[PDB]
């Protein structure tokens, strides 16, 4: 009867039937009537028709919705257009959180793009290491003055550029002069680099770890390939 | 302190010092004993904190253990039903195998 009337019913209207509908506790049928971006996208929320409720957003146009949506997605396990939307927004914390647990370069690549952007030193460095790439970690570290620090990961996992950074450190501290203040040997004397001879770099373990990074360390598993890193890795890496 | 032993291409202490700080607490931070790891024990109870047998899938599946977080997320009634690229592609690799060191401890001179 009242279909009738709904023709002869309009914009507002809609609108507060649309509360009372919903109140009612027909959010279809709340949803079918639904008549305002807001409104529409609470109940939307409600609702969960999820890439119907894409189409209000539509262009979102409010990470703010984005954000709302993106826990909601989640909730329903949504996640491929998940990380759509949430890539959309590019709301790094969360979307890490799925993108790490799983595990993926990929995403590393773009969030690396990301971890540029994000303003303070130390998560950055998380994914350099994490994507495994010194090198990344030691690039980062010269932006920031991270000095001290930079060199004790050029020395462990050894790209040798404790010599290049050890000398610019110094210099560092060479401007603040003090001959202790200076510091100073790279091969020999106060240090004695090569000619120590001690635990990061050189070639057969190298080679064998060339491949390693290579395959899938292996126990049992699945699709989401292996590498392990723990008891075993020592023993290796030590031969 | 852990990022300095994690540093230098040795396993332990951060290892106790992850269960002196797993043990207090956390929601965001779990992933600082993984990396470097292989195996993490915080899966038991990080599965605790999700406990939607998601995490416990995505985390588990590899050591050829996929299959608990299943059974869990079967006895639910199941939630998941769709997911993103995310298979494992980065490279947790680094570190220091003989010849050119580590530095648990590190030398110098005045000079």
């Amino acid at each position: 009867m009242a279909d009738k009337v709904l023709p002869t019913i309009p914009k507002e209207q809609r609108t507060r039937v649309a509360h009372f509908l919903e109140k009612q506790g027909f959010k279809q049928q709340a949803l079918t009537v639904s008549t305002d971006p807001e409104h529409r996208f609470e109940l939307a929320l409600q609702l969960g028709e999820l890439k119907i409720a894409y189409q209000l957003a539509v262009e979102a146009e409010s990470e703010q919705k984005w954000k709302q949506l993106a826990e909601l997605a989640i909730s329903k396990c949504q996640f491929s257009l998940a990380q759509e939307c949430l890539h959309h927004a590019q709301d790094y914390g969360g979307l890490l959180l799925l993108a790490t647990a799983s595990g993926n370069a990929s995403m590393v690549n773009k969030l690396a793009e990301g971890a540029e952007r994000d303003g303070k030193n130390n998560v950055a460095f998380m994914s350099y290491f994490l994507q495994g790439k010194l090198d990344a970690c030691l690039e980062l570290l010269i932006r920031t003055g991270r000095l001290p620090e930079a060199a004790f990961l050029a020395r462990t996992y050894l790209p040798s550029q404790v010599s290049r950074v050890v000398k610019l450190w110094r210099e560092n501290l060479s401007k603040v002069n003090q001959k202790a203040a200076e510091s100073l040997a790279d091969p020999t004397e106060y240090e004695n680099l090569f000619p120590g001879l001690k635990e990061a770099f050189v070639v057969e373990e190298w080679v064998k770890e060339t491949h390693a990074d290579l395959w899938p360390a292996k126990q049992y598993p699945l699709v989401t390939p292996n590498e392990e890193r723990n008891v075993m890795e020592e023993a290796k890496g030590f031969q | 302190l852990s990022f300095l032993y994690l540093i230098t291409g040795n396993l332990e202490k951060l290892r106790k010092m992850m269960k002196i700080a797993e043990i207090r607490k956390d929601m965001s931070g779990h992933y600082q004993n993984a990396l470097y790891l292989g195996d993490v024990s915080e899966r038991v109870r990080i599965l605790k904190n999700c406990g939607q047998k998601s995490l416990a899938y995505l985390s588990a599946a590899t050591h050829g253990l996929d299959e608990e977080a299943e059974s869990l997320k079967e006895t639910f009634d199941p939630e998941k039903e769709t997911i993103p690229d995310i298979d494992p592609n980065a490279k947790l690799l680094q570190p220091p195998a003989p010849i050119m060191p580590l530095d648990t401890n590190w030398p110098l001179l005045t000079v």
